[PDB]
């Protein structure tokens, strides 16, 4: 019976497909590890796939995955129990240490490039001739933290050139230096910009960028990690 | 208090973006369209440019001919009366030839021939458009995933209008061009074949369809939730995993015990979706050609 | 066991109930208060479905079915073998689903992300509740709900639909389907685009979002963008389910005749009701 054969075959095909998909999704994070770094004994019934190689543009190299997995950074946590499966308590200040929801990944300390090889992300001032086209222009607005104190003022918007979207607000602090705040973690209002994730004292603690008109992937992760970490770790100083 | 990234709060505009060049013949791009601020609260503001070329014109022309051929028959059914046209807009229908004419191209205009004409224009417009999705990837040095995926849709459409009618020996087995009439065709097809709920390929199709809504709600929400770490910049998270990609993986690992990569999720996606029309077209193709009644077939658990 | 990058994220915090009491994992799974609730509600529910299988007297998965009280019971309880189990199982299901969402919330908090995922999941739950709680209550009986069985619930879909003729003519159903189909189209395209950029022709470098924008513009004159398409997928699939629930919440409550006949409002408009010619004159 043709329909019987078709259905049996499909179920067989579908099982191969799930295997192909499951294994393809094991090109990062695997092999599994114990809470201490070493390979866990039980990896599961799915083997790692044969490697593949992405050729990166702009002379940036290749990526080959799966490949040796390391964090390439200190992880300031410690065990809080004597067996697998409990939490790992921060050993210093988890905001400053970049652990927990403040985590960052050791990405390439260069900036993402557009398809022409130029920095994808620039402050608007250096991006010709980008301008706010709709909505309230935040530039000029004082920035308020979750303690309801002004931490600074918005002095530019960093924009993604090829996608034409705001990505950070550059904010100036009491001391005259600036910080990037992710666009996605501010509420632009009519008389201010509000930042629920950070109290006003934690702005200075935001990771700073090395050159004032570009940002690297590494710096982006440190900034975004830090600001989001604020939700958990600045929730003592917040507030009704 | 907290913001959600469903709509942008601030738009920014720069020079119209004309696109990457690679091996594309730039003679064939239009120039940019207007910018829509309205669009810009949700996605991009920029309309255009678009690429024409010979295939594009063929498709577009051919596709309009299909559409106007259907619309000429509708005005006719309305005795050229505008008020009646709007009124009965969803009740008109350009029906295929009656079974007597089988697969012959002999049926008069008013009794099938017009349907064949419109079907011809559609066949040309779609396949030209398929070739278009391949060719525009090729010009840019990209993989052919979009044309392979589109081919899955085409398979169902081909089975409904062309492959199944031929195997059943008659054009009268095909789907009519009309809003209500196509739904009636659909219902009638289930009834006549013993209820499609008993067709395992139909039930798979469904699983995939509902599965696609699962998966895109899931994926879509995930990227939005990690979009504060740049999650939507997926191609760079692939080349260089960041905390966005890791928190995404980990949400799912902690929720349901396994998880994807920033690349592989898109393979789950391309497949969940294409399997809808893929299993679906098999289901229809077998209907009446090989199985007359899915209830019955189903009783012989096989 | 831990993914290679996982440890740094396994910190204390983000629980909504219980503080540190259920703040741990079991293998890959986060637990939490709501992980315990989920286990309880699901385990109870499965136990009871199996008990129901014993009263119905089968262990075949393609035959186990748990029906709601007959209509004659209205909105009251019914003995366990005659709809009560369904009633308890429905409470468990709802318990388990809502707990699953609140646990998702706890995971979001720990991980410092947005709440979009459980918010999205909550639409699926609202659809389930439309069919098993809201709609039955507005109609006056648990018996208008669907039974828990693989093939039997399909039987209920067919019977419920054909009570109103071709359910195709339910206009909220039309919209729902439109979103389901559009969603799948979008899913196919999105997956295909990203993969075509990350996996180009043999030997070439990875393409960029610039190429993905350029591709769609080339093909159809517009690209919605990499943020937009995720916004779109979320919206299409949620809109499908919202309209699914709407198409059912109205059926048997504010509209209860043949859905085909609903469309006569349009045809019967004074301006053209009586003009002859066409399909309806
Ligand atoms: C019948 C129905 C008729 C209808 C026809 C409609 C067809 C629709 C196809 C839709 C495909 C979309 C998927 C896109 C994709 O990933 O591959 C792109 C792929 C090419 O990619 P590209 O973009 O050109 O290249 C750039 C990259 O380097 C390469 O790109 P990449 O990195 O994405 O490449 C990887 C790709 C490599 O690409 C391929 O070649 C894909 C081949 C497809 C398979 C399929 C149809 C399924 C129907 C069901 C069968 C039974 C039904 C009854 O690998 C896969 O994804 C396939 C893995 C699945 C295999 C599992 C089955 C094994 C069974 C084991 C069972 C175990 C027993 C358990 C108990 O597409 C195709 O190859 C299709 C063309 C086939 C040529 C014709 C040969 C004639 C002889
Ligand atoms: C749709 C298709 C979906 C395809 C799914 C493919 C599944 C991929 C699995 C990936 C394997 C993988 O690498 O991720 C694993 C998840 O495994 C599970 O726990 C269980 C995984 C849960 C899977 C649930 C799916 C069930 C199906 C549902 C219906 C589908 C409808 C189709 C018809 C991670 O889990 C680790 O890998 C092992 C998996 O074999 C093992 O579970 C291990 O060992 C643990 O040591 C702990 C410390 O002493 C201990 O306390 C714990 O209890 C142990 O389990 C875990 O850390
Ligand atoms: C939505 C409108 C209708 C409905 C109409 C249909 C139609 C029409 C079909 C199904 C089909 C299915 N339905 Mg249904 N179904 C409904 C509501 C439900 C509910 C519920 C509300 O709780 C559940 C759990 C299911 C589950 C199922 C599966 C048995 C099957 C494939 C679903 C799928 O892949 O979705 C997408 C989701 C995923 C891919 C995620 C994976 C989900 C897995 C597969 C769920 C397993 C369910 C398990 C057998 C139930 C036992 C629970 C125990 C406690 C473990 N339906 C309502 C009443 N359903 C198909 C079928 O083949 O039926 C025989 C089919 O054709
Ligand atoms: C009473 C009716 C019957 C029924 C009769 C049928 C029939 C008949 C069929 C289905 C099919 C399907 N059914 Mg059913 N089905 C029933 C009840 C259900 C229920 C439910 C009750 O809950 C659900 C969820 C479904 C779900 C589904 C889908 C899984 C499947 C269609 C997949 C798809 O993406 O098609 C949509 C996608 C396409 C049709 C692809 C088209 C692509 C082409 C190339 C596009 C050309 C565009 C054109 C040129 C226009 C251009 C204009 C633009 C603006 C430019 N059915 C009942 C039992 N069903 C189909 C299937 O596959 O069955 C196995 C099918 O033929
Ligand atoms: C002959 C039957 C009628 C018809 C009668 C009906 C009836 C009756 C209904 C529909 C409904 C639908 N119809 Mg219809 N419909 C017909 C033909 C179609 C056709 C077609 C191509 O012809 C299509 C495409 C559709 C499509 C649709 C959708 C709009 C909708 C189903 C999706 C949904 O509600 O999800 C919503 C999703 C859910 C309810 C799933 C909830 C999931 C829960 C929250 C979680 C479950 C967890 C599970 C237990 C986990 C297991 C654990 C393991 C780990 C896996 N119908 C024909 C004409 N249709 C349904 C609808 O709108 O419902 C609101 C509905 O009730
Ligand atoms: C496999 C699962 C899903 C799927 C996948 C899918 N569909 C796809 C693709 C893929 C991967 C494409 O690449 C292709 C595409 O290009 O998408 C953007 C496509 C496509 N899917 C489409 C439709 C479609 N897909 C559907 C479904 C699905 N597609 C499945 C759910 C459905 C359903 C659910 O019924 C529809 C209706 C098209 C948007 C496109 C195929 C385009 C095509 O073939 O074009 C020919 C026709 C014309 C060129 C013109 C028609 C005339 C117009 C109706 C009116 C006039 C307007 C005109 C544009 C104005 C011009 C005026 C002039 C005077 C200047
Ligand atoms: C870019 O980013 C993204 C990722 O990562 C980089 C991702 O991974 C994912 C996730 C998506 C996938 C991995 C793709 C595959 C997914 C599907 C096809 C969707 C369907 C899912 C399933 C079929 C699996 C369902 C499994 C469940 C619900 C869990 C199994 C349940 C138990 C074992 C239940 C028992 C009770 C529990 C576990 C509570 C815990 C308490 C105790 C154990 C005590 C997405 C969306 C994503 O966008
Ligand atoms: C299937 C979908 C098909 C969409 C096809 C749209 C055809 C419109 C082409 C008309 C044209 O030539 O315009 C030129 C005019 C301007 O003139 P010009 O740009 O052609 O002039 C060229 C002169 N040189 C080369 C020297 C610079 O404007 C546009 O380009 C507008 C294009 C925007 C079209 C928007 C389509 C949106 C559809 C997407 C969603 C639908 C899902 C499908
Ligand atoms: C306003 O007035 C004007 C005149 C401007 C225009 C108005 C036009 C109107 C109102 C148009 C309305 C069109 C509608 C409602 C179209 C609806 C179409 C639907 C619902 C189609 C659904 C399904 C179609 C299918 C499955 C078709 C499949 C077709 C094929 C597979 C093509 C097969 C080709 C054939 C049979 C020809 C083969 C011939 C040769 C020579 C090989
Ligand atoms: C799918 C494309 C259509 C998009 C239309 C959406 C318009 C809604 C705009 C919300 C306004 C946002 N706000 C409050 C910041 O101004
Ligand atoms: C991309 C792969 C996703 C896998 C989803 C599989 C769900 C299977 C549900 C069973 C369908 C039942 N039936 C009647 C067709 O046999
Ligand atoms: C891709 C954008 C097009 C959306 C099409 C969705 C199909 C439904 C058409 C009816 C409009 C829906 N709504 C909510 C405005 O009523
Ligand atoms: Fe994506
Ligand atoms: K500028
Ligand atoms: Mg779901």
């Amino acid at each position: 019976d043709l329909a019987s054969l078709a259905i049996y075959s499909f179920w067989i095909f579908l099982a191969g497909l799930i295997y192909y998909l499951q294994t393809e999704n094991m090109r990062e994070g695997y092999p599994l590890e114990n809470e201490d770094g070493t390979p866990a004994a039980n990896q599961g019934p799915f083997p790692l796939p044969k490697p593949k190689t992405f050729i990166l543009p702009h002379g940036r190299g290749t990526l080959t995955v799966p490949g040796p997995e390391s964090e390439d950074r200190p992880i300031a946590l410690a065990r809080t129990a004597v067996s697998e499966g409990f939490p790992h308590a921060p050993t210093g200040d988890p905001m400053k240490d970049g652990v927990g929801p403040a985590s960052w990944v050791a990405r390439r300390d260069l900036p993402e490039l557009d398809g022409h090889g130029h920095n994808k992300i620039k402050p608007m001032k250096a991006a010709a001739g980008f301008h706010v086209s709709a909505g309230k222009n935040p530039i000029g607005l004082p920035v308020r933290g979750c303690d309801l104190e002004i931490a600074g003022k918005v002095v530019d918007i960093w924009v993604d050139i090829p996608e034409q979207m705001a990505r950070f607000l550059e904010v100036e602090l009491k001391d005259g230096s600036t910080r990037l705040l992710p666009m996605q973690m501010v509420k632009v209002q009519s008389n201010r910009v509000h930042v629920n994730a950070l109290s006003s004292d934690l702005f200075a603690g935001i990771p700073t960028i090395k050159s004032p008109t570009e940002v690297t992937l590494l710096e982006e992760d440190k900034i975004c990690g830090y600001v989001a970490g604020g939700l958990m770790y600045a929730a003592p100083k917040r507030k009704s | 208090a907290e913001y959600q990234n469903i709509f942008s709060q601030v738009q920014v505009r720069g020079p119209a973006d004309l696109g990457m060049t690679e091996d594309v013949n730039l003679a064939n791009r239009s120039g940019v369209g207007p910018f829509s601020t309205l669009l810009g609260w949700f996605g991009n503001a920029q309309l255009g440019p678009i690429y024409l070329g010979s295939l594009g014109v063929l498709s577009l022309f051919s596709g309009l001919m299909w559409f106007f051929t259907i619309g000429i028959w509708f005005w006719y059914q309305a005795g050229w009366n505008p008020a009646v046209f709007l009124r009965d807009l969803f009740f008109f229908s350009l029906e295929p030839p009656a079974p007597e004419y089988g697969l012959s191209f002999a049926a008069p205009l008013k009794e099938g021939g017009l349907w064949l004409i419109a079907s011809f224009f559609m066949f040309v417009a779609v396949w030209s458009w398929w070739g278009r999705t391949y060719l525009r990837a090729q010009a840019l040095g990209m993989g052919k995933h979009t044309a392979w995926a589109f081919l899955s849709a085409i398979w169902l459409w081909m089975v409904l209008g062309f492959i199944r009618p031929i195997l059943m020996g008659s054009w009268s087995e095909a789907v009519p061009y009309g809003i209500f009439s196509h739904l009636d065709w659909t219902n009638n097809f289930s009834l006549v074949h013993g209820n499609l709920f008993y067709n395992p390929f139909h039930g798979l199709s469904i699983a995939f369809l509902y599965g696609s809504a699962n998966l895109f709600a899931m994926h879509g929400a995930t990227i939005l939730a990690v979009s504060r770490f740049g999650g939507e910049r997926e191609l760079e998270q692939i080349a260089d995993r960041g905390t966005a990609a890791e928190r995404a993986a980990l949400f799912w690992r902690w929720t349901m015990g396994f998880n994807a990569t920033m690349e592989g999720i898109h393979r789950w996606a391309i497949w969940m979706a294409v399997l809808v029309t893929l299993t679906g077209g098999i289901g229809i193709l077998l209907s009446g050609t090989v199985v007359d009644n899915w209830y019955v077939w189903g009783q012989n658990h096989g | 066991a831990l993914l290679s990058f996982e440890r740094k994220y396994r910190v204390p915090g983000g629980t909504l109930v219980g503080g540190n009491l259920f703040d741990f994992w079991v293998g890959p799974f986060y637990v939490g208060f709501f992980g315990v609730a989920t286990f309880f509600f699901a385990a109870l529910g499965i136990i009871l479905i199996a008990w129901s299988a014993v009263l119905q007297g089968t262990w075949n998965p393609q035959l186990i079915s748990v029906y709601p009280p007959a209509l004659e019971y209205g909105l009251g309880g019914a003995p366990l073998a005659k709809g009560g189990l369904w009633q308890i199982i429905t409470i468990c299901a709802t318990g388990a689903f809502v707990s699953w969402a609140l646990r998702e919330v706890e995971i979001c908090r720990k991980l410092g992300i947005g709440y979009h995922i459980p918010f999205a999941f909550a639409f699926a739950i609202l659809a389930y509740l439309t069919l098993v709680l809201f709609r039955p209550v507005m109609m006056g009986a648990w018996g208008y709900a669907f039974p828990y069985g693989i093939w039997t619930h399909l039987d209920w879909v067919s019977n419920t639909g054909y009570t109103y003729g071709n359910f195709h003519y339910n206009p909220a159903h039309m919209i729902a389907i439109s979103f389901f189909f559009t969603n799948a189209l979008a899913l196919a395209l999105h997956g295909a685009l990203v993969l075509s950029a990350a996996n180009p022709e043999k030997g070439k470098e990875m393409r960029t979002p610039d190429h993905e924008d350029t591709f769609f513009r080339d093909l159809v004159g517009y690209s919605i963008g990499t943020l937009g398409i995720h916004r779109l997928g979320l919206l299409l699939s949620l809109s499908a389910v919202f309209f699914s629930a709407l198409c059912m919440i109205i059926t048997g409550t504010i509209w209860f005749d043949q859905w085909v006949d609903w469309w006569q409002w349009w045809v019967k408009l004074p301006w053209w009701a009586n003009i002859p010619g066409g399909i309806n004159g």
